[PDB]
């Protein structure tokens, strides 16, 4: 039915790109 | 220091006169780039959707019970013996069943004949300009039992036997489908169509049940619910004119000077709910016959 | 009456120290040799109280944290919390169940005051608490002679009039009236500010109680002889003493940073109360109701207030303040980092802050040459010529002839800050000696002393009979030194190339004026002079006489002269000349005789060569200076004693037709009068000392820069940045910071400004054309409360785009912090096309869902009302309350995401305010970190589990991330072309009317 939206798929993502774009900003702060 | 009035340098306000012309016309240049650029991503935008489809739908789902005459705060007080303490609930019955009136439903080019007892889902076809306008399922004002604008124009206020007639949330390219009575086993006591959304008004509480009195439902074929025949809604684009499937409930011996809360709600597999939308397939009405 | 105390504080001292020996004895009532009575020392002692000055007021440590409370910036924070507020508190008491829209917001605005002020005081607290571990003070008895008998009190039992012994290397207790001395050479350099140690004398000599030499003062160490005194002054009632309750109560005024805060407050409640006033106007055309307009109207007005700006502002003066402190620039004033970089005129201290305060040996005179030894403090000069015989005769003269050495603890030490027992020039031989000719320590011993004559009154000389050390056989070297003009008459021989000469007139001469070249140079010359007893004619073992003098007085051998002074410290020259690069005025003021002043000016950089002053130009036309025009001279030295008769507009016109000023034998009073000359200019001034002369001076300017040791206890508090390298380098590191920070002070005000506009325009329309609230306060919350926050500090970090130590002092009428360029820019321009981009998203979200852009007016009406669950779209369907709803919580999230995805831009073009970002590079890795963390916090705050029922913003579809992708690159491109414009046209229309 086109009354239903994977909400977990995108949501999922959202938090893996957070997680990924954080740990990138710890990477270039705390940069050796 | 609010002086900035005038200066040697011929300033009005802060600056000169030359220098309000330049800059005032750099910024109606730039203001009107701005908002050219703006419709322009506005109309590409508007190519995106379509005419006939919302992109997405899954904010609508599912759908909800509203209720008639509509109420501020959901309550229905009145003094049955003051004609006039009930004349906002009788204007916007008559207001919205205006639109359900017999000679409403004239024309066949949008007006279709559909069955007296509730039938399957009429599927007009595709969501497209191909097969132009639509037909429209004619629902007679005379399928609400006791209130119908018909015999008494008050819908039963007059006496203290008011009536509030239930709807279905539209929904395009909505399908029912009412619960098979191989899962009856939770809902209460009500006729089986297995084309009809069924509706049943309680209580909501050990007090408000007992003081409610007698339900009376009232529906196409005498059903308490949406007959499956009208279903699915194709958009205000395809049909202009189309009449929704609608039903009443008529509370029949109510405790006066009392306010009983009463929930409706209308059961099905395509029909949920939610405890932070009190509308979401059910809704709550409470009602107070103080004569 | 204070206005008259502290008038009274300013005018110079006066004594009564011409009197004679009985005269002062009956003032007083004590004994000239035995004192006063026991008894007689509980008579004063709980009479006036005892000698010490009365310590500081106390600012309790709660105070600190309410001054920071309340300010100016967290005023504003605070009256705008309290409209929102007071508005709760009238809502709570009547309806049933509000709205936390603005009482979530008031406590939120006051938490944001609260927690700056924590931050503020911990920093502060901090500065404070390193400089008490630094000021550990101990106590300094006093050697008092009573009863006839001597003993040693502590100083705060000492009490006016009873004798008082001083021996050399006891600091001088109380101000004392010298009554018998024996060669004393006190050190005034903390009070007075004279460079080379001055000797007292009983007897009256200038009229000045400072220049005299009868008077002791107080918190003067005694270099070296024997001193009695009576006590005059006590406690409070001293010369210092005065002078540092005179610093305790001048006004520290305001400082340029805070005027400025001023400035960019009062042009934000303008934009505020206009928009606020104009929206009246315009919610009542629109037909709306008076109650409506007055919510409207306070609704602007506050959503005008940046809260977040306020720790970001604190935290961006933190910053810098760290890197200063990590150079040992340390600020006391949280506001006084940013002071420097404003700075158009430094008033400097000759002694102690410009100098060594420590007299060095900076020239010698050997074989017909002149030989500068280094004078640097860490030993990194040019080293001097040792290669011929006269330079070995002439260290052994020096090490050998010379009273005393180092002392106990002296071993570690390196061998210039070490102390060492004596006068100040032995010192500085017997440094030279020690960092040019090996050690002094087997040296001295090697040659076995049998008979030395000390200097003496009559018959002035310095000589000492010692043995021979090696296997030469010559057996006895006689040693002495004294004045080159005595030394000279009584020599015959001369040492030159190694070898010996007559004296002849023709070399004679050549040392006459190389005499005088030394002296000129503003250094002390002293001659030194050796002789090899024959000891065919005189015995071998035991031959020497002490009554008869019996060793040849004349006929010695000249070897040559060694000059000294306090010298500049190693980076004060660099520092002046960077300094006077940036187009900052470098005047010197100093209490020391002028004759030095003016070499020092010279050899620092306060006096460039070929700048005459009124007495260069006379003596060079050798004609009288009251002919010369002031007007051909550059530079001029202005005397103490002229100063004193001066008024205010003379003053005026020295400090404007002069660039170079050198004032001399200045009071600290008169220092405090100088400083209030130049700020009478409006420009800002900047005062750099360490003695307590320099604590009126330090407090009243702008700034007051302390040496971290070299300086005072006194001027130290009384200052507004310690120097505990004492490295005056940090000057020209403060004035960069300074303007560093000013620069990226701009940007990241611009950068906060800028996100206002996508901020209240949703509301705006959302009041205006009537449809669905674009963006919620939650939201806005966290955009100026979250994600900008980085950004905005991280703006602080930035680098210089130009040289910044070129360009001239900043213009305190003229150039502004915050003007209106930069209103222009952010509420402008760029924070238009922010509002522009969300909007976009807003309409891509509802059209999407149903709910085209068109059918969105007029709809706000029923679409906020929570009981009208049949709203029809475009499409003929039905929304309940809580379906829309979600719609709109879902669409005010993907706004604040937009504000996010143009920030971005935003902050790019933000980052320069000429160049291109390609000519700076986005090298700022804090900036890099900024731009990861906010985006990846925003789609925290979407995508995180139970934010749409928390914070009721709920996920956001994929394709909503690219709404907001053209409008950022568009604010990128146009900024860009903008700054390339006035890059490629200065001076032009784009310039003048964005450059912020
Ligand atoms: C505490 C607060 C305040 C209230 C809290 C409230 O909750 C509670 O405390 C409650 O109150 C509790 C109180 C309880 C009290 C008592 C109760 O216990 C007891 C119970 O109460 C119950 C009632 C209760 O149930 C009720 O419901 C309470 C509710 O009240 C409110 C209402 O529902 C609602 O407001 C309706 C209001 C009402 O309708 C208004 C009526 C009118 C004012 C008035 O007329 C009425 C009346 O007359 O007033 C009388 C009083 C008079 O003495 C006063 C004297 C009048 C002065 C006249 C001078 C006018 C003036 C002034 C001059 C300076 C200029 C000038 C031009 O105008 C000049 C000109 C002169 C010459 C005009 C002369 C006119 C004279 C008029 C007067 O004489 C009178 O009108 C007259 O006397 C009349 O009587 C008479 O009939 C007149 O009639 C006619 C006149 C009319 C009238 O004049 C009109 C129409 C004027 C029109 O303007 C004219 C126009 C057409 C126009 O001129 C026109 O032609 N235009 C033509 C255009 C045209 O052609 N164009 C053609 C085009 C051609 O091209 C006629 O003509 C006249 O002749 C005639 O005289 O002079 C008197 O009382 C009566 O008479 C009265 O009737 C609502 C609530 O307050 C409350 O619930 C009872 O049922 C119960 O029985 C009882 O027991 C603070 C609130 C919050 O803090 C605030 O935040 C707020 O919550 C939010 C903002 C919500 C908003 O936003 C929401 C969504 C989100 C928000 O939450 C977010 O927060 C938003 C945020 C905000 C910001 C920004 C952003 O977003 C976010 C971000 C910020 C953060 O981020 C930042 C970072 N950037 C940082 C940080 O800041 O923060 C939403 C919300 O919806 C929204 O609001
Ligand atoms: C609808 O209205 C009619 C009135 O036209 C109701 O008539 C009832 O008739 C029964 C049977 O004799 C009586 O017990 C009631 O007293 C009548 N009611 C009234 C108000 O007159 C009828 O019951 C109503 N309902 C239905 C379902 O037909
Ligand atoms: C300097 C500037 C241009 C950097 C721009 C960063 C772009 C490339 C990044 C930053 C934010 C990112 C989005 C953040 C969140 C999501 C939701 C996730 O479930 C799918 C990817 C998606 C949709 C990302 C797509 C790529 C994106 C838009
Ligand atoms: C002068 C030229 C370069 C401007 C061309 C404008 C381009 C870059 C703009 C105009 C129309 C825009 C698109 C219009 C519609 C959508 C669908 C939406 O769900 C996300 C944004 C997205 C995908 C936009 C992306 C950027 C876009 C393609
Ligand atoms: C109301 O009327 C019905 C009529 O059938 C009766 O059976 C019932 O008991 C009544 N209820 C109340 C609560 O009065
Ligand atoms: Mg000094
Ligand atoms: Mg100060």
């Amino acid at each position: 039915d086109p009354f239903y939206y994977d909400y977990e798929t995108v949501r999922n993502g959202g938090l893996i790109f957070a997680a990924l774009a954080f740990i990138v900003g710890l990477i270039i702060i705390l940069s050796k | 220091k609010k002086f900035i009035w005038n200066s040697e340098k011929k300033e009005f306000l802060g600056r000169t006169g030359g220098s309000w012309f330049k800059i005032l016309l750099f910024y109606v240049i730039f203001y009107g780039c701005l908002a050219g650029i703006f419709i322009g991503t506005i109309q590409v935008m508007l190519l995106t959707i379509s005419e006939f489809k919302p992109t997405y739908q899954d904010r609508v789902a599912p759908p909800g019970l509203t209720q008639i005459p509509q109420s501020q705060k959901t309550e229905i007080s009145f003094r049955p013996n003051d004609p006039q303490s009930y004349e906002s609930y009788v204007v916007s019955i008559v207001r919205f069943l205006e639109k359900y009136k017999d000679l409403a439903q004239k024309d066949d080019m949008i007006f279709e004949d559909c069955g007296n007892v509730p039938s399957e889902l009429k599927e007009r076809g595709e969501y497209n300009n191909e097969r132009g306008e639509r037909k429209v399922c004619r629902f007679r004002l005379e399928w609400l039992g006791n209130c119908s604008g018909l015999n008494d124009e008050t819908y039963g206020y007059k006496d203290g036997k008011p009536c509030v007639i239930i709807k279905l949330n539209r929904v395009l390219g909505f399908k029912p489908k009412p619960p098979k009575n191989e899962s009856l086993e939770t809902y209460p006591v009500m006729k089986y169509n297995p084309y009809v959304l069924p509706v049943h008004c309680t209580g909501k509480r050990d007090e408000d049940k007992e003081k409610v009195g007698t339900m009376e439902y009232f529906g196409l074929g005498g059903y308490p619910g949406f007959p499956l025949q009208y279903y699915p809604y194709y958009g205000k684009l395809l049909q202009p004119k189309y009449l929704q499937p609608l039903m009443a409930v008529q509370f029949t011996n109510l405790t006066m000077d009392t306010e009983i809360r009463i929930e409706c709600k209308a059961y099905g597999e395509n029909i949920g709910y939610s405890e932070k939308d009190r509308f979401q397939g059910r809704f709550d009405v409470k009602i107070e016959v103080k004569s | 009456k204070e206005r008259d105390m502290d008038e009274l504080k300013k005018e110079v001292s006066m004594d009564d120290h011409k009197l004679s020996l009985d005269e002062l004895h009956r003032k007083y009532g004590t004994d000239l040799s035995r004192g006063l009575t026991p008894a007689r020392a509980a008579e004063i002692l709980a009479r006036d109280g005892p000698n010490a000055l009365t310590p500081p007021p106390t600012t309790p440590e709660w105070v600190k944290f309410c001054r920071q409370l309340f300010g100016g910036f967290s005023m504003l924070l605070w009256i705008g919390a309290i409209l929102c507020f007071l508005a709760y508190g009238i809502q709570a008491a009547t309806e049933e169940e509000p709205q936390n829209d603005n009482l979530y917001l008031g406590v939120v605005l006051s938490a944001v005051v609260i927690i700056t002020g924590c931050f503020s005081y911990y920093q502060e607290a901090k500065s404070s608490k390193i400089m008490e571990s630094f000021k550990n003070m101990v106590p300094q008895q006093a050697l008092v002679i009573r009863n006839g008998e001597k003993m040693s009190i502590n100083a705060e039992e000492v009490v006016v009039g009873d004798l008082v012994e001083v021996k050399g290397g006891d600091r001088i207790p109380a101000d004392l009236r010298i009554i018998s001395a024996n060669g004393c050479k006190v050190d005034n350099s903390s009070l007075t500010g004279e460079s080379e140690p001055q000797t007292r004398s009983p007897d009256f000599t200038n009229e000045n109680p400072l220049e005299t030499r009868n008077i002791a003062f107080f918190s003067t160490n005694c270099v070296e002889g024997t001193a009695r005194g009576i006590v005059v002054y006590t406690g409070d009632r001293t010369v210092m003493g005065r002078i540092a309750t005179l610093a305790s109560g001048l006004e520290g005024g305001q400082t340029p940073i805070a005027a400025e805060i001023e400035h960019f407050i009062h042009i934000i409640t303008g934009v505020a109360v206009f928009l606020g006033v104009s929206f009246f106007i315009l919610s009542l055309i629109l037909e709306y109701t008076w109650l409506e307009a007055v919510i409207f109207l306070i609704g602007i007005i506050v959503a005008n207030v940046p809260e977040g700006l306020l720790a970001t502002v604190t935290v961006c003066l933190t910053l810098t303040a760290k890197r200063m402190a990590r150079k040992n620039c340390l600020v006391k004033n949280l506001e006084a980092v940013e002071t420097l970089g404003s700075t158009s005129t430094i008033c400097s201290d000759k002694t102690g802050t410009l100098t060594q305060n420590r007299m060095t040996v900076a020239h010698m005179w050997f074989d017909n040459q002149i030989h500068e030894a280094d004078t640097t403090e860490n030993q990194s000069g040019v080293s001097f010529d040792k290669t011929s015989a006269t330079w070995l005769a002439l260290s052994r003269i020096a090490g050998l002839c010379n009273r005393a050495v180092f002392q106990a603890n002296q071993e570690n030490l390196p061998i210039l800050k070490r102390a060492v027992a004596g006068d100040a020039s032995e010192s500085a031989l017997l440094k030279c000696i020690e960092l040019c000719c090996g050690s002094v320590k087997e040296m001295r011993e090697r040659y076995t002393k049998i008979v030395e004559i000390p200097f003496n009154s009559t018959n002035k000389y310095q000589l000492s009979i010692h043995k021979n050390p090696n296997t030469a056989e010559p057996r006895h070297l006689l040693v002495m030194k004294g004045a080159p003009e005595r030394i000279l008459d009584r020599c015959s021989s001369i040492l030159i190339h190694g070898k010996e000469q007559p004296l002849d007139e023709e070399l004679k001469d050549a040392f006459q004026n190389a005499y005088l070249e030394l002296g000129g140079l503003g250094e002390r010359v002293l001659g030194f002079c050796h002789l090899f007893l024959p000891d065919e004619q005189f015995p071998e073992g035991f031959q020497f006489d002490t009554d008869d003098v019996n060793f040849p007085l004349d006929n010695l051998c000249f070897v040559g002269l060694i000059s000294m002074i306090d010298p500049p410290r190693a980076a004060v020259p660099d520092a002046v000349g960077k300094c006077r690069s940036a187009g900052i005025k470098v005047i010197m003021v100093t209490g020391d005789h002028p004759i030095t002043a003016k070499a020092i000016a010279k050899g620092v950089g306060i006096i460039s060569e070929g700048n005459e002053t009124v007495e260069d130009i006379a003596a060079r036309l050798n004609i009288p200076v009251s002919q010369v025009n002031p007007r051909d001279a550059k530079a001029c030295v202005v005397h103490g004693s002229d100063l004193k008769d001066m008024t205010s507009e003379q003053l005026d016109d020295i400090l404007k037709y002069h660039t170079e000023i050198v004032f001399a034998r200045t009071s600290p009073q008169q220092k405090l009068i100088i400083v209030e000359g130049c700020q009478r200019q409006g420009a800002i001034v900047a005062v750099t000392g360490d003695g307590v002369n320099d604590s009126p001076a330090l407090k009243k300017a702008d700034i007051g820069v302390a040496m971290g040791i070299a300086g005072s206890d006194v001027s130290k508090q009384a200052a507004d940045m310690i120097l505990l390298d004492d490295n005056f380098a940090s000057i020209v590191t403060g004035v960069e910071e300074g303007r560093l920070i000013f620069d990226n002070l701009k940007k990241s005000i611009a950068y906060t400004l800028t996100s206002n506009i996508p901020e209240i325009t949703p509301f705006l329309i959302f009041i205006i054309a009537n449809i669905p609230l674009p963006l919620g306060t939650v939201t806005i919350l966290c955009i100026d409360l979250g994600t900008d926050m980085v950004p905005a500090i991280s703006l602080a970090y930035e680098q210089a785009e130009s040289d910044i130590m070129k360009r001239q002092p900043r213009n305190p009428k003229t150039d502004k912090l915050v003007n209106e360029r930069l209103i222009s820019m952010a509420y402008g321009q760029i924070g238009m096309i922010q509002a522009l981009g969300g909007f976009f998203t807003y309409f891509v979200i509802l059209a999407e869902n149903g709910f085209l852009p068109i059918h969105l007016l007029g709809l706000r009406v029923n679409w906020d009302d929570r009981w009208i669950n049949d709203v029809e779209d475009s499409y003929g369907q039905q929304w309940t309350y809580e379906q829309r709803k979600i719609v709109e919580f879902t669409c005010h999230t993907a706004f604040f995401v937009s504000i996010v995805v143009v920030q971005w831009a935003d902050l790019v073009i933000c980052k320069t305010r000429r160049n291109s970002v390609f000519q700076q590079g986005m090298k700022n890795k804090i900036l890099i970190f900024g731009l990861f963390e906010e985006t990846a916090l925003a789609a925290f705050l979407s995508y995180c589990p139970g934010m749409g029922v928390a914070l009721r913003m709920y996920p956001l579809k994929p394709t909503w991330w690219f709404c907001a992708f053209p409008y950022s690159l568009l604010i990128f491109v146009y900024d860009e072309v903008r700054k390339l414009i006035i890059r490629r046209r200065p001076g032009g229309w784009v310039e003048k009317e964005t450059y912020y």
